[PDB]
RNA sequence: UGAAAUGAGCGGAGUAUUUGAGCUGCGCACGGCGGCCGCACGCACUGGUUUCUUCUCCGUGAUGCUCCAUGUUGGCGAUGGAAAUGGGGUGCCCCCACCCGUCUUGAAACACGGACCAAGGAGUCAAACAGACGCGCAAGGGAGGAGAUAUGGUUGCCAGUACUUCUCUCGUACUGAAAGGGAGAUGCAAAAUGCAUCUGUGGUGUGCACACGUCAAAUCCGUUUGAUUUGCCCAACACC
RNA sequence: UGCAAGGCCGGAAAGAAAAGAAUUAGAGGCACCAAGUGGGCCUUCUUCGGUAAGCGGAGCAGGCGAUGCGGAAUGAACCGC
RNA sequence: UAAGCCCAAUUAGUGAUUGCCCAUUAUUCCUUUGGUAAGGGCGGAAACAAAUGGAGAAAGUGUAGCCCUUCCGAUGUAGAUGUGGCCUGGAGGUUAGGACGAAGCUUAUGGCGUGAGCCUAAGAUGGACCGGCCUCUAGUGCAGAUCUUGGUUGGCGUA
């Protein structure tokens, strides 16, 4: 009952039927988890300040539109 | 013979009819098929496409969500211009977490009794799609809105829960069972909560 | 009597008819002028080349002909037993069927593509008569994703929406001289579907130099294609 | 091969055909041949000289 | 409140008047000028309707529903009879006074009604001429009241 | 009544598609059954075997369903059925159902004669 | 209905969608959840992690009536108040009274903004809920 | 074989240029049946009534370089019992 | 067979027209040789000449949404046990053409099951769960058991249908082994439960429609169809 | 005032020149729910074990399986298609 | 003086550059079918009896497909899916037929459908039930299981 061990025949054709999908672009799934901790911690504070500034900017824009 | 390998892979499943048995849904589809083919507006085309869709793809929207998005739009809108008509191809449901809402004109396939009461009591109007086609035939000054699908319990179960980076709920009737091995680091490995993609 | 909307339709239709007739006349005049200019250009170029060759020969010099810019490529093999690389190259060349023909630019990127699929395709350098016959007798455009035979210049004008391409002579000139709209003109066309060569082939399996058919035949592709078109 | 379609696609074909007929005229052909041979021989001789 | 569009959606596939025999979809509707099972010709369903019918002699009746008494079935349809010799274009105009989208079929139906009346008279005359020469052992006469 | 004229009726095939090897067994009906055998010559489409039905044999939609007389057969069971064929009498011909008795068929034929409605199976003596 | 099942479409197929090679055999992989640790381990491990093992204490004779403790949030408190009472409710004035144990709840949690001030009678409460409802002009009264 | 087209060899026609002369000419296969059936001029010419029958066709193109011709018969193929039998190639429709 | 003949083909006009070939002008390219010579006659003047070579110029929407319906000359058919044309039957020619169902890498197999016919004969029912699709309602949904009375009536219809539920169940909250806790925004601040306010997407990128515009093309001049700026971005998705 | 990071505000944009200076019968992504498979066999070249084998084992790619048709008389898989 | 082998022609030193024959291939024409299909029309246009041009025109997934025009594809084991797809026994509706003949049964018995099938005709058959359409439902389709039961059968007028 000796059978055949292993072959790679038809594997490339199967992989290329629904062809080799390209990689996810670098603007997607750019998670920083596992990276160098000090830079991550500093960037978190910078992003805190940026979020507060964005809220302030939106409030100023609303006030200006109401004024005009 | 012409070499056309992988030519059925290019074709997509497009449905031009509704599985719905509702005669009124059929009437709306007839009217908006006419409007979509005879008018240049893209609003009619999008509404006609959404009328064909299934119930699971026409997710319900909430009155609080409508109020919030319409406020975000009402700011940065001139005081002379009127507020748009909030049009949803779906159901509008009341939100008990928002008691104070403005007077908005809302068009939908169905309103819950509480949502209709809240919209009318706030000073607004509950419109139907024939009324919308009557007053805004090309859908000018309308806010086309959609309901949320990502929070559905079916969506939270999709995918294998035993692969790293997966937080899908297992199909289990017992919550206590299926919590020991593969869920705990102590009991012979734990599924990794994060995977870089 | 006629209803008011019917009278409005009638008046607008009369105006449309007169405008369509005027546009047809204007396009006919434009095509006449463009064809006259192109024919004079071709004749002058031929005469200038003849004179240059005579001047080079009369003093012991040689005249080096300009390397051909356009090639005409036909597929002389079927769709069975093709390796993936050759299959991809032929798909990108749009030769997905036997006796399918295309016009390509004879630059380095396309020459290196032709060399890899030489056993399946016979190519060469088209002549003005070959280009004109292919456009006039086997000319089909892609209008709304449909294979539409070229029957008048209005279809060409509408399809290309270019000032420089309004007529079949514009398309022939672009294809023949490898103009700035060669890619536009050739991509807006369906690949030519030719009949088998009357009188037969020599040998499908050997190069033209070897006594067969699958190589580059230089300007003999015009003789080959006259029996196919 | 169709007059209608060829004239629709090329309004100048009526003049190209007339040029072809004039070229195929036997008297024109012979006169043109002798004139062309004379001109080319004269120009070649003047070039070598 | 319930429109002809909705009623057609309801009754298009099942109706006592839909006669799908073989593969052909005809209509038993008394107010159908055609016999075709279409919304335009479903006269029992439309708000306004008109149908061309025969009458005694060569007369042609036009039965008209104006939509005024649609909730009272005894008053929904009114018959107006044009005497023999009426022009089919006049009958079609009488129909188009209600349904302008039925004028062509009404003209054709009035012409057909006149043709049927004439052919019926001719066939009856020939049949009587033939039957005059037969013994006919049994004759049945309905009693008078 | 004369039927409406149409283009010449062309049948792609006149022979019926019959079951494989139905002539060798009295059990098997001649009605078509798709051969699913792995080594079936009819399924493999050998040169000398019988053909199988497909879309290519479909008949022209202009002349489909038209009988040799030029009409289309509409089954009828009584006199009142003859009145929906009154206006399209050049397109449809009535076919009295088989189980309609002679007593009712007499009235149906008599009415159709006056209405000028063609009957596919009326008495041949009438209408010549 | 039987007329809609796949058995009617497969009349004449001779295999009914199970193949000539593999066939439809009785029990080719065991019965039930057999082999969850061997020859079905990939399925069990990737689709139902945590299935095998032990965890936690044992609570002999667990009565769930003693543990009954439903919760309601602050933004959901308008479900338990009639519309007209919420119309008149305002901070600093007469406020509707909500009995949570009669309405079916034991603990008040306090997520989100409270839409209508009130006096909530609750068995349990969160510190955030208590603070928020006191800020909003309402109150919590402990009950049992 | 494809029975829709027949090959006919005419006497003294031994070249393709010779067979091109007969393109379009009418062709007849004369045979007989067992019973006298209807014919042309069955009533006008009762002397014509016979068991003799004829199938007509036309020359379409030459076949090979040796003067054979392809023939198409009217509506139906020629019977295989006509193989090796006499055929009449008439001189009309005339072009000379 | 002209039931819209779109024609270099029809129908009107006109004797012309331009376009080739000659032959030529000027400048310029081009070729010897170092500013002169040549130039087969390229390019511009759409240069000239007219010596011979071609015909050129106008014309008809659909008030027809769709389909069908219009020659000639014979033969045969003047109502018949008939003329056709199709269909059916049986023979015969010339070509094709291994026996089916299986298992198998491979069956026409010297692989296995196959004398005939009739009747019978194989994905079912229930339970749990999931996904698609239909329908109801919606921060709620729904029972079940059971009672009531039309019916406490009726052979039966009616084991149905109508009605009801402080309950029960599944949701609207989740975590922890437990003991136990228990999710809004913004502002101001930085209190080991900080305050204030509450018409509101926590932020960012990418994203329907819609709103102002802006271009390009085509228009029967009304527009419509593409792109695009900005705003708000719905559903989504990605980072916080 | 330098770096590093997250923003914001501008600017410019052959939207990619010229040098043989691409081409495309190029709608990209993204889910959900399932079935058959999971004995394979033939070549061209490359290749290992074996004296070899219509022998056993690999690589790349095609083909039979699953598929007829035209051609090598005949032949799973050769030639053409 | 190949009908063998190597080479080379295409009617042969004459005047150019396709001898001929065979595909489920190519090109083209006609028809069907299905599209990730592409478009038009769909506010009856005016008129118009018979005796003696006609009809139809449905805002539409799927039909005898609403009609017209256009383009492209069409083989396939295991397997998947679709089908105003076929067929069977009952149920709820509806609409018919029958002693002037119901089911059943018979067929050189035609017609229709690509097919599953459906319909008519005839019976020198039968003798009382039964068809269509819409929905529901299931013990719902046989060619073969060394299938079950019944009948028949060649061997065989044989051993
Ligand atoms: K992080
Ligand atoms: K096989
Ligand atoms: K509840
Ligand atoms: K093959
Ligand atoms: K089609
Ligand atoms: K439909
Ligand atoms: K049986
Ligand atoms: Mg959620
Ligand atoms: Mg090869
Ligand atoms: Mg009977
Ligand atoms: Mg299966
Ligand atoms: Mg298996
Ligand atoms: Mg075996
Ligand atoms: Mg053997
Ligand atoms: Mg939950
Ligand atoms: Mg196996
Ligand atoms: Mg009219
Ligand atoms: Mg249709
Ligand atoms: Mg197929
Ligand atoms: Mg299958
Ligand atoms: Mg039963
Ligand atoms: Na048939
Ligand atoms: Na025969
Ligand atoms: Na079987
Ligand atoms: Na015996």
């Amino acid at each position: 009952a000796k059978s055949k061990n292993h072959t790679n025949h038809n594997q490339s054709s199967k992989n290329h039927r629904n062809g080799i999908k390209g990689p996810v672009p670098l603007h997607l799934h750019n998670s920083k988890r596992g990276s160098w901790l000090p830079a991550l911690v500093n960037a978190r504070r910078v992003r805190k300040h940026n979020q507060k500034a964005a809220l302030k900017k939106r409030r100023e824009r609303i006030a200006a539109f109401a004024a005009k | 013979g012409v070499d056309l390998t992988g030519i059925s892979k290019k074709s997509r499943v497009i449905r031009h009819h509704t599985y719905s048995t509702n005669p009124y849904i059929k009437l709306l589809i007839k009217l908006y098929k006419f409007l979509a083919k005879r008018t240049s507006s893209g609003f009619n085309k999008v509404v006609y496409q959404r009328l064909i869709k299934s119930r699971s793809n026409r997710a319900p929207i909430s009155l609080s969500r409508i109020a919030v998005v319409m406020k975000r739009k009402a700011v940065f809108t001139a005081k002379s211009k009127a507020a748009p008509i909030a049009v949803v191809v779906g159901d509008v449901l009341d939100d008990v977490r928002m008691a104070r809402i403005p007077a908005m004109r809302v068009c939908a396939l169905r309103f819950s009794k509480s949502a209709r009461q809240s919209i009318v009591a706030a000073g607004g109007e509950c419109l139907t799609f024939d009324q919308l086609a009557m007053i805004a035939p090309t859908g000018k000054n309308t806010y086309l809105l959609r309901g949320r699908k990502s929070g559905r319990e079916s969506v939270r179960h999709f995918g294998a829960s035993g692969v790293p980076g997966s937080h899908s709920k297992p199909y289990a009737t017992n919550r206590g069972k299926e919590t020991k091995r593969g869920r705990r680091t102590g009991r012979s490995y734990k599924r990794k909560a994060f995977r870089h993609v | 009597k006629r209803a008011a909307f019917k009278q409005q339709q009638t008046e607008s239709f009369k105006k449309a008819v007169v405008a369509r007739k005027a546009a047809k006349a204007a396009l006919k005049k434009t095509a006449y002028l463009r064809a006259r200019k192109y024919s004079r250009e071709y004749r002058g170029a031929e005469k200038k080349l003849v004179t240059l060759r005579r001047q080079a020969a009369s003093h012991g010099n040689y005249y080096l002909e300009a390397k051909p810019k356009v090639a005409v490529v036909t597929r002389i093999r079927g769709i069975a037993k093709v390796n993936p690389k050759q299959r991809k190259i032929l798909q990108l060349l749009r030769l997905r069927q036997i006796f399918n023909t295309v016009f390509v630019k004879m630059n380095k990127p396309m020459e290196n593509m032709l060399r890899a699929v030489e056993p399946y395709i016979a190519y060469g350098y088209p002549s003005l008569a070959t280009v004109r016959a292919m456009v006039y007798k086997r000319g089909y455009l892609k209008i709304n994703g449909q294979r539409v035979k070229i029957t008048d210049n209005q279809m060409i004008k509408d399809k290309y929406n270019n000032v420089d391409i309004v007529c079949a002579e514009d398309m022939v000139n672009q294809i023949y001289t490898c103009g700035k709209h060669f890619r536009t003109v050739t991509h807006g066309m369906w690949p030519f579907k030719l009949a088998p060569p009357a009188g037969g082939m020599r040998q499908k399996r050997r190069h033209f130099v070897e006594g067969g058919d699958y190589g580059n035949r230089d300007t003999l592709i015009n003789r080959f294609l006259a029996r196919m078109i | 091969k169709n007059r209608r379609l060829r004239l629709r696609l090329n309004p100048y074909v009526k003049r190209e055909t007339a040029a072809a007929k004039g070229m195929r005229n036997v008297a024109n052909r012979d006169a043109r041949r002798k004139a062309k041979l004379a001109r080319v021989t004269k120009a070649k001789k003047a070039a070598t000289k | 409140s319930h429109s002809v569009d909705l009623q057609w959606v309801l009754v298009r596939q099942n109706s006592r008047f839909l006669q799908k025999r073989g593969g052909i979809r005809m209509s038993n509707d008394p107010f159908n000028n055609n016999g075709n099972w279409t919304k335009r010709h479903c006269g029992f369903l439309n708000e306004k309707a008109a149908v061309v019918k025969p009458a005694k002699g060569g007369a042609i009746c036009v039965t008209v529903k104006d939509g005024s008494s649609n909730n009272k079935p005894r008053q929904t349809y009114k018959k107006t009879v044009h005497a023999a010799g009426v022009r089919a274009s006049d009958v079609s105009r009488a129909v188009a006074a209600v349904r302008p989208d039925l004028a062509d079929v009404s003209f054709r139906r009035a012409r057909r009604m006149a043709c049927i009346a004439s052919r019926t008279a001719k066939v009856a005359a020939a049949r009587k001429a033939r039957s005059e020469k037969i013994k006919f052992s049994r004759k049945s006469a309905r009693a008078k009241r | 009544v004369k039927p409406t004229v149409s283009k010449a009726i062309v049948k792609k095939r006149t022979k019926r598609f019959t079951r494989h090897r139905y002539e060798l067994f009295p059990q098997l009906s001649s009605s078509w059954r798709k051969p699913r055998g792995e080594d079936s010559p009819v399924r493999r489409r050998y040169k000398g075997q019988k053909a199988m039905p497909n879309k290519g044999y479909g008949s022209d939609r202009a002349t489909k369903y038209i009988t040799p007389s030029g009409f289309r057969n509409f089954p009828i069971n009584n006199v009142e059925d003859l009145y929906m064929l009154v206006m399209q009498n050049r397109k449809y011909a009535g076919v009295i159902s088989h189980t309609v008795g002679a007593r009712k068929r007499k009235a149906i034929v008599r009415k159709a004669m006056e209405l000028d409605v063609r009957l596919a199976n009326g008495n041949a003596k009438l209408r010549k | 209905p039987t007329r809609f099942k796949k058995c009617r479409h497969q009349r004449g197929s001779t295999f009914c969608g199970y193949g000539r090679v593999g066939k439809h055999r009785k029990h080719e992989s065991g019965r039930g959840n057999a082999g969850g640790m061997h020859h079905h381990r990939i399925n069990f491990d990737k689709y139902h992690p945590g299935y095998f093992g032990k965890l936690g204490m044992d609570h002999y004779h667990r009565k769930k009536n003693p543990m009954w403790k439903p919760t309601i949030n602050l933004n959901n408190l308008s479900r338990l108040i009639a519309a007209e009472e919420a119309a008149k409710a305002a901070k600093g004035g007469t406020l509707p009274v909500v009995d949570l144990q009669s309405s079916g709840y034991a603990k008040l949690l306090g997520n989100g903004h409270i839409q209508v001030p009130c006096i909530v009678k609750a068995r349990y409460v969160s510190k955030l809920a208590d603070k928020k409802i006191r800020k909003a002009g309402g109150a919590v009264v402990l009950q049992a | 074989q494809t029975k829709q087209t027949a090959l006919v060899r005419v006497e003294n026609v031994n070249t393709r240029e010779d067979a091109t002369w007969y393109v379009g000419k009418r062709v007849c296969y004369v045979y007989h049946g067992k019973k006298v059936k209807r014919c042309v001029r069955w009533s006008k010419a009762p002397a014509r009534r016979s068991t003799t029958r004829a199938l007509w066709g036309r020359v379409t193109r030459p076949h090979g370089n040796a003067g054979m011709m392809r023939v198409k018969f009217n509506g139906a193929s020629v019977p295989a019992s006509a193989i090796g039998r006499r055929i009449r190639v008439y001189l009309y429709p005339s072009q000379i």
